[PDB]
């Protein structure tokens, strides 16, 4: 099931070329709103008083046909950019006319052309029309892989071609989207619909557009080959590419005509539905996740706050997860109780923070796995799940386990305990203050007491995404400092997003911390190896704890628990994107501060530009203790 | 009302040349309407034309004509919105005008066409930026070519060397070619070239226009401002010295001499001025067309 629609520069009748094209199997029709070669003078006489009607008629398709079947295209004729005054003024208000004329119609979607470097007057012009009235209508800016003069045939005898190697030059189409887009200020409304030609470039220009927002990818039919029955199909580099566009769902626009004449038309479209079926499926987390790709969530703070119940009812659909928590428990009870006395030696557990009580059942599995005895605690300090907790501890956990609603750091343990278990985790490890918790529960375990998760540590890398960017910049609040939302983490699946290094540690934490002088604040220095021309916008967070010796849990891409959906990514935006030229290092700061009442973290980049010290005092962002 | 001719004629009127024995052929689109087609003309009366009832042969096509030439006497080629290049064919009658070949292979509106030296061989240019070289009785594009960057907007074949022709582009190119040369193409050292014309009379002469109003005169330099628009077209008359009809979106004709002196100044069209083709028998008329629906017979004072 692909979204692919036909691009037509010559419709003859609209009710006739949408039946064909639709017979065809499309699911819209990219065509334009102006006879291509109908140019128009708006200033000098005689041409200006032309007698109408101008274009075809609306009412010779649906409003519900306008509204999810068409896509405009400007005339390829209007030049805001000539070097000429006299076509720059006529180019104006000609695109002012077919844009107008578009969300006339309220079409879907609107196509204009960067062909070119300078299109500084085309994005003043698009600008002022979005800033008239606000609609949904989308703009998706045409551009190539490889601009045209970086293609043409090397014919022209006294302008040969380029023939060494020029590696910001063949990323010149990105600037001129990316020059565009900042111009516009980043408007939500404009994206990109890249274009893919016969010769694919190096892989850095193909990576420079990971992150970017691609709305549509356009395949002429001059770049397909031809296989032995004569259908059309594709080269395996171009293949790896739709396979990478795929995976950004973007929608594939074919266009030009059929060079496969013994064939029917809908064949290019029967190859994109093949290439599309053989892919590997959805692998359980991806069929998890899916939903939630670059979708921003406030992170959660299960201490200050209380969870609801179908918040645990997800963190509980883990079972990767929780295995590894008894696999760990049934590990540690072994080097602990030897086999002489398992029948004499009873281990105290604490689960610290026991929610539902996936933890006390993962414990009642593991020392029934390595037979040995336990007595259970069972701490949680949320009052609502303490209810599950108690009907669970009366209808079948019975005497075993003891319930105890209370603050694990104000609890006054009738006894000390050979184990605690915890899971006070979040995607940054101890973004939920796991270290303040078990700080405070320490005076109650043994001198010899094992603690699990034993230690975790955070991880950070550098993202380019110009699609998250914008949807932090969209989270303004009507009453707080119109900058809060760039100095605050976000748990999201990311997506569409580029890595530009490798992640390198952050913070670190042990725990039982025998340490005298305990302080859980931290200050870091990172340097991360930029081999890439892009655009600073952030830096995504993982984790790695350790449960017991080599049992481990871990969000890390590299080191990633196969098969596990727990903890989606955590984003540290900044407010303003920051260039990154090939070679470069980036250099990041970040700092864990508390006080006796809040936690939080500050950050700032200070290679190869300083950015302003993010999330000052906590004043855009605490973690409650 | 001939068989086969559609009773009404598209308003924009896009070409306009005689043959031989002096009858007229007419290539016209709709722009704008409900349907965008083009259809096909002859009038072996000049004066009658543009009234349809009375003209010697129609046809309706599929998409709009953008540009068309003579091939010989008989031979009609197109450059059609659809991407393709159509060959039409007038019968031994010369009433019906019935399509010998149509080939979709430019993948955008073929925006200019014409005829080499031989009259076997043709040259095409598109909005996909290709040039394609046709073989007229094969019905098969003999070569492909991609040397500029941007849209090709006139090829022009040379009058008598058939191997070569003159092609410019928004590129702010202006490409010589040779198809007996291993690069086939030679760049001609401003403002966008828009129109192309060989000097009849001159092997390594020609003109051109630009999207500012300036015709030029170029060897293998002396230019006017002719126009205050687009030069679209620029046609030689059939003198021993010949004139120089200069058309533009300015509304305007103009008539110039050797060294591009202004002689003749029209302003009867209303809209666009997109043609002229200077009459065979009587070598002072001239005759315009555009897209006001009007075809103005000028009598150029020589
Ligand atoms: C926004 N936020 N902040 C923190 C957590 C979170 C998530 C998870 C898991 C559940 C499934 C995907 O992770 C866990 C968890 O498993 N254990 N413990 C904690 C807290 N210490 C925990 C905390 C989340 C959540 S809400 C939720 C609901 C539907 C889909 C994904 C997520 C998701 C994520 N990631
Ligand atoms: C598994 S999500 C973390 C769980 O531990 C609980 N929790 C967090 N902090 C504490 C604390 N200080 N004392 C007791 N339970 C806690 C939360 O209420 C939630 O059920």
């Amino acid at each position: 099931r692909v979204s692919s629609g036909r691009d037509l520069n010559c419709v003859p009748e609209i009710a006739d070329t949408l039946g064909a094209v639709a017979k065809q199997g499309f699911d819209f029709l990219c065509m334009p709103v102006f006879h291509p070669r109908f140019k128009r003078e708006f200033i000098q006489e005689p041409a200006k008083n032309r007698p109408g009607p101008q274009t075809r008629s609306d009412l010779l398709l649906s409003g519900r046909d306008w509204n999810t079947l068409i896509v405009g295209k400007l005339s390829p004729w209007i030049r805001p950019d000539s070097k000429v005054e006299k076509i720059r003024r006529n180019s104006e208000a000609a695109m002012l006319q077919e844009l107008n004329f578009g969300a006339y119609l309220g079409l879907p979607a609107f196509l204009l052309p960067l062909n070119q470097e300078d299109n500084t007057n085309l994005a003043r012009v698009l600008t002022n029309h979005i800033h008239t009235g606000h609609h949904s209508s989308m703009f998706w800016m045409r551009v190539p892989l490889v601009a045209p003069e970086d293609l043409r045939d090397d014919i022209i005898e006294n302008a040969p071609t380029t023939h060494t190697e020029e590696y910001s030059g063949e990323e010149k189409t990105w600037m001129w989207w990316h020059n565009f887009r900042t111009l516009c200020d980043y408007s939500k409304r404009i994206a990109v619909a890249l274009e893919i030609g016969a010769d694919l470039p190096s892989n850095h220009v193909i990576d420079r557009w990971l992150g970017e927002p691609i709305k549509a990818a356009i395949l002429p039919t001059s770049i397909f080959l031809t296989n032995k029955k004569g259908f059309p199909v594709l080269s395996k580099m171009h293949q790896r590419l739709i396979f990478r566009l795929l995976k950004l769902e973007v929608q594939f626009i074919i266009t030009g005509t059929n060079h496969h004449s013994e064939k029917e038309f809908c064949s290019y479209l029967q190859y994109l539905e093949y290439l599309s079926q053989n892919r590997p499926p959805p692998n359980a987390y991806e069929l998890f996740a899916k939903g939630y790709e670059d979708y921003l969530q406030s992170p959660l703070q299960p201490l200050m706050d209380n969870l609801e119940s179908q918040t645990y009812e997800v963190f509980e659909k883990d079972p990767i997860k929780y295995s590894q928590y008894q696999q760990a428990i049934y590990k540690c009870l072994l080097d602990r109780v030897p086999e002489e006395e398992k029948d004499t030696n009873v281990q105290v557990l604490m689960v610290l923070g026991a929610g539902r009580g996936p933890l006390v059942n993962a414990s009642l599995r593991a020392a029934k796995q390595a037979d040995r005895r336990i007595k259970l605690y069972a701490v949680e300090k949320n009052p609502n799940a303490v209810v599950t907790l108690e009907n669970w501890q009366f209808e079948e956990w019975g005497s075993q386990v003891t319930v105890v609603s209370s603050d694990m750091r104000e609890w006054v343990a009738p006894e000390k305990a050979d184990i605690i278990v915890s899971e006070l985790l979040g995607s940054f490890a101890d973004n939920e203050l796991s270290p303040e918790c078990l700080d405070g529960a320490q005076h109650f375990l043994k001198d010899d007491g094992v603690s699990i998760p034993g230690e975790y540590t955070s991880f950070l890398a550098p993202i380019s995404s110009s699609k998250l960017y914008n949807e932090v910049r969209a989270c303004r609040e009507k009453d707080r400092d119109p900058e809060a939302q760039f100095e605050m983490p976000y748990v999201v699946r990311l997506h569409n997003f580029h890595q530009l290094s490798a992640p390198q540690p952050c913070f670190t934490f042990s725990h039982p911390n025998r340490d005298p002088m305990i302080d859980n604040n931290r200050y870091c220095t990172l340097e991360f190896p930029v081999e890439v021309n892009t655009v600073l916008h952030g830096f995504a967070g993982y984790f790695e704890t350790v449960l017991y010796q080599d049992i481990t849990l871990s969000i890390r891409p590299e080191t990633h628990s196969p098969g596990m959906f727990s903890w989606f990514p955590i984003l540290f935006p900044i407010k303003q994107p920051i260039t990154v030229r090939e070679g470069q290092t980036i250099c990041v700061r970040f700092w864990r501060c508390s006080n006796s009442k809040k936690v939080w973290y500050e950050w700032a980049v200070t290679a190869p530009v300083c950015s302003a010290i993010h999330n000052p005092t906590g004043r855009s962002y605490t973690i409650g203790l | 009302l001939p068989p086969n001719a559609p009773a009404c004629m598209e308003r924009q009127l896009e070409a306009a040349r005689y043959r031989s024995d002096g009858a007229l052929l007419l290539g016209a689109s709709s722009l704008s309407g409900r349907c965008w087609a083009g259809s096909l003309w002859l009038f072996k009366d000049p004066c009658a034309a543009p009234n349809e009832g009375f003209c010697s042969a129609g046809v309706q096509t599929e998409a709009g004509v953008a540009d068309l030439t003579w091939v010989g006497e008989r031979g009609i080629l197109v450059a059609s919105d659809s991407g393709a290049v159509e060959l039409w064919e007038l019968d031994e009658n010369e009433t019906l005008i019935v399509s010998k070949f149509c080939k979709y292979e430019h993948d955008d509106i073929v925006s200019t066409v014409s005829v080499l030296s031989s009259g076997t061989q043709a040259v095409s240019g598109s909005k996909d930026i290709c040039i394609k070289v046709w073989d007229l009785a094969q019905q098969v594009v003999l070569s492909s070519y991609r040397a500029h960057a941007a849209q090709v907007t006139c090829v022009a074949a040379s009058p008598h060397k058939d191997s070569v022709f003159l092609s410019c582009s928004e590129d702010n190119r202006i490409l010589l070619w040779d198809t007996r040369c291993p690069k086939p193409a030679s760049q001609i050292g401003g403002y966008l070239p828009t129109s192309l014309a060989w000097h009849p009379q001159q092997s390594e002469v020609f003109v051109f226009g630009d999207e500012n109003g300036t015709v030029s005169l170029v060897d293998t330099v002396l230019s006017s401002a002719v126009h205050s628009q687009c030069v679209t077209g620029l046609v030689f008359s059939p003198h021993s010295v010949p004139f120089l009809a200069s058309l533009s979106e300015d509304c305007s004709l103009a008539v110039l001499d050797s060294s591009l002196s202004e002689l003749f100044r029209s302003q009867a069209h209303r809209d666009f001025v997109r043609d002229a083709t200077w009459s065979p028998l009587n070598h002072s008329l001239l005759t315009t067309v555009g897209w006001d629906h009007q075809v103005v017979h000028h009598v150029v004072p020589t």
